[PDB]
């Protein structure tokens, strides 16, 4: 009874077996798609990559134009290429997010975002998100991980940027409320005469 | 029994085979018969769902706001299979954070929160027509798309202030 | 005498009830008053909803045309559409109030007193 349950498997869920066999290791261009498929008990002992797109997110600190580390975090989500599904591992592993996407997200966000300063990095930052995006996109296209979409999920500076930042919100407050204690003065001028 | 199956109302039910995989319709409400062990359900809610995300915005004025926006969506019924096959069912939590988080941010990053409060009127037509969009790649209807929850920083709330105690003033002195 | 009990069932005080048959899901255009009726053991499984207007108190900063935030609470008394419903259901479930009333009333107030100075 062990040697048909052994013998014949199912794969479900988005989820992809690749066999590797003991003739020359993984099975080179027999990858097989959802539904129900013979696997040989010794020989060819499947692998099952879930083809389901898994976010992630990265901290990681990065330099601007302005020559300020900007603690940008960014959300990636992407999904292993059906086309390359033996290659990629036999390069990189059943851990391969890790030991892919790090490098990668990191070296492109230094290298982008090194090229904007804070003031036009936020106010043009669908300009940079998307230049990011394509970078990343190409990037890990030779690793064959398709990337479904790369967004940025927070932006944070030093303290003593936005301190400067809020003395500006402070600075335009106080130029408006010069006008107020105008008002007030000629109101007290009435009232002394 | 086993395969006696049964969807509730307002939901779908998306079927896949082992023997054939995944199916390239969907069954409607109620019970329904399929192959045991072999034709195995999967219910998804047709009903609209609500949900609210809560988010610290970047305005162009560097000024952040504290906006959450409640959007009442549903996956589109004949898409159903699609989608799970590409995320699953966790197609909300793998998906809506991403397309929220940048098309919100999108929208705030174009004026400031004078601008934003002076015309309520663009900033939804904005915020529903982008998310549309972006949902119609992804498949899933919104039914009702409504941002309803205002908050800003301490900074413009004190102009705002400001504003009201000089106009308010003027009467009293 | 169980085949009886769960066969016909009475609807009182304003509600109606809805059958879920088995064939196809909600049985649409088989909607019925108060009365008795006959409801059938297995394949139409009846949903009652109270069509008793219902009032909801809704508390939410709203802001205003002078920019400030007025917390504006509204009352609201309502109550299902007899002509419609098997649909809103289908499209609702049995907790519509919690569904749509908060969404569209905060939009509504936030829309309307917006334009709007104290």
């Amino acid at each position: 009874a062990y040697g048909v349950r052994e013998s014949v498997f199912t794969v479900e869920g988005g989820h992809r077996a690749i066999f590797f066999n003991r003739i020359g290791g993984v099975q080179q261009d027999t990858i097989l798609a959802e539904g129900l498929h013979f696997r040989i008990p010794w020989f060819q002992y499947p692998i099952i990559y879930d083809i389901r797109a898994r976010p992630r997110k990265i901290s990681s600190p990065t330099g601007s134009k302005d020559l300020q580390m900007v603690n940008i975090s960014l959300r990636v989500l992407s999904r292993p290429n059906a086309q390359e599904l033996p290659s990629m591992y036999q390069r990189l592993g059943l851990d391969y997010e890790e030991r892919v996407l790090p490098s990668i997200v990191n070296e492109v966000l230094k290298s982008v975002v090194a090229k904007f300063n804070a003031s036009q990095l936020i106010t043009q930052r669908a300009q940079v998100s998307l230049l990011i995006r394509r970078e990343l996109t190409e990037r890990a296209k030779d690793f064959s991980l398709i990337l479904d979409d790369v967004a940025i999920t927070e932006l944070s500076f030093s303290r003593e940027y936005t301190a400067a930042v809020e003395a500006k919100q402070v600075a335009q407050q106080e130029a408006q409320r010069a006008q107020f204690l105008v008002e007030k003065a000629k109101q007290e001028q009435r009232q002394k005469i | 029994n086993s395969a006696l199956y049964n969807v509730d109302a307002g939901h779908r039910a998306v079927i896949f085979d082992r023997f054939r995989g995944v199916q390239d319709i969907v069954v409607g409400e109620g019970t329904h018969f399929l192959i045991p062990w072999v034709q195995k359900p999967i219910i998804f809610d047709c009903r609209s769902r609500p949900r609210n995300v809560p988010v610290i915005t970047g305005s162009k004025d560097l000024q952040n706001v504290n906006i959450t926006l409640r959007i009442l969506f549903r996956p589109v019924a004949s898409q159903l299979p699609r989608i799970f096959t590409s995320i699953g069912e966790d197609y909300d939590e793998r998906v809506l954070p991403s397309i929220t988080t940048e098309i919100l941010k999108s929208v705030v990053a174009r004026f400031d929160a004078g601008e934003l409060i002076t015309q309520r009127e663009l900033v939804s037509r904005q915020v529903s027509d982008d998310l549309t969009e972006r949902a119609a790649t992804f498949g899933l209807i919104l039914d009702d798309v409504s941002l309803t929850h205002l908050t800003f920083g301490k900074e413009f709330t004190e102009a705002v202030e400001a504003k009201q105690v000089a106009q308010q003033e003027a009467e009293r002195a």
